């Protein structure tokens, strides 16, 4: 736990499941395998500058 | 946008411009999804009939990647009134789906709690629009973006000549000449957290533009987060 240590080492939203920290992502993102970083399912995900 | 910076290619994708019968840009807006635009609640007064444009960075030059969408329904916040300007928030549902491309993507809608502590507590923030270059000046052609610092909730109420409800918040500068203005209204205020942007707030109002001792007043998205959903999911 400690979503305030560094966002729980998450990528986006961070929660505290009592015991420890729980990461998650916004519409259009799937939580990576390590349960932290976020992965976009499409080519035009929310929150990303389009290059 | 007073002072600030020019949105280069791809930087401000979530941007959205409401245009009137004369195809004139009067208000801003934020792209939430395919058929949903976030805008101020008062911007639904500034005109009789309007469309919303997307992927436009120049109000004169047809840079190919522009596109216009009609409004299918308008969801204005009931607890609104210009008497107080409380609940300055409106969700628009487009007749046809925004197709995403370069210069046209959406902004993430964060979770209330994590937003109220990680986004809002951030140093700066991003506001943008096609607004005026200075208080009593001309509208802008090119789309601008300004990094406006989060302003102490308390010293927000002093500086102001009007009530500042917790349904809204300050952001901008004291003396420096950077702020939003007529036209930027209804547009976006987004926080940049770990290389991604969220819809932290809506351009609402302010005593002049970049006036010393005054801050730019935005609508608190989190304060309406759950309201925003019910609108998209309709109700
Ligand atoms: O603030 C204004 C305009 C001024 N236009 S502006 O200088 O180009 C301006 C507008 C919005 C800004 C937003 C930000 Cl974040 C920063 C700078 C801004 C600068 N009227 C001034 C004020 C008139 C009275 N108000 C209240 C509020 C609560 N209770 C009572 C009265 C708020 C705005 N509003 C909002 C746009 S409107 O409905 O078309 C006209 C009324
Ligand atoms: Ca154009």
């Amino acid at each position: 736990k400690l979503c305030s240590l560094d966002n729980g080492d998450c990528d986006q939203f961070c929660h505290e499941e009592q015991n420890s920290v729980v990461c998650s992502c916004a519409r259009g993102y799937t939580l990576a395998d390590n349960g932290k970083a976020c992965i976009p399912t499409g080519p035009y995900p929310c929150g990303k500058q389009t290059l | 946008i007073v002072g600030g910076q020019e949105c280069k290619d791809g930087e401000c994708p979530w941007q959205a411009l409401l245009i009137n019968e004369e195809n004139e840009g009067f208000c801003g807006g934020t792209i939430l999804s395919e058929f949903y635009i976030l805008t101020a609640a008062h911007c639904l007064y500034q005109a009789k009939r309007f469309k919303v444009r997307v992927g436009d960075r120049n109000t004169e030059q047809e840079e190919g990647g522009e596109a216009v969408h009609e409004v299918e329904v308008v969801i204005k916040h009931n607890r609104f009134t210009k008497e107080t300007y409380d609940f300055d928030i409106a969700v628009l549902r487009l007749k046809t789906p925004i197709t995403f491309r370069m210069n046209v993507a959406p902004a993430c809608l964060p979770e209330r709690d994590w937003a109220e502590s990680t986004l809002m507590t951030q140093k700066t923030g991003i506001v943008s629009g096609f607004g005026r270059t200075h208080e009593k000046g001309r509208q802008s052609t090119r789309l601008k973006m300004l990094e406006v610092p989060y302003v102490d909730r308390n010293s927000c109420k002093l500086s102001s000549s009007f009530i500042i409800t917790q349904n809204m918040f300050c952001a901008g500068y004291d003396t420096k000449q950077e702020d939003a203005c007529q036209g930027d209204s209804g547009g976006p205020h987004v926080t940049r957290f770990k290389d991604t942007y969220f819809v932290t707030g809506i351009v609402s109002w302010g005593e002049g533009c970049a006036r010393k001792g005054k801050y730019g007043i935005y609508t608190k998205v989190t304060a309406f987060l759950k309201w925003i959903d019910r609108s998209m999911k309709t109700r």
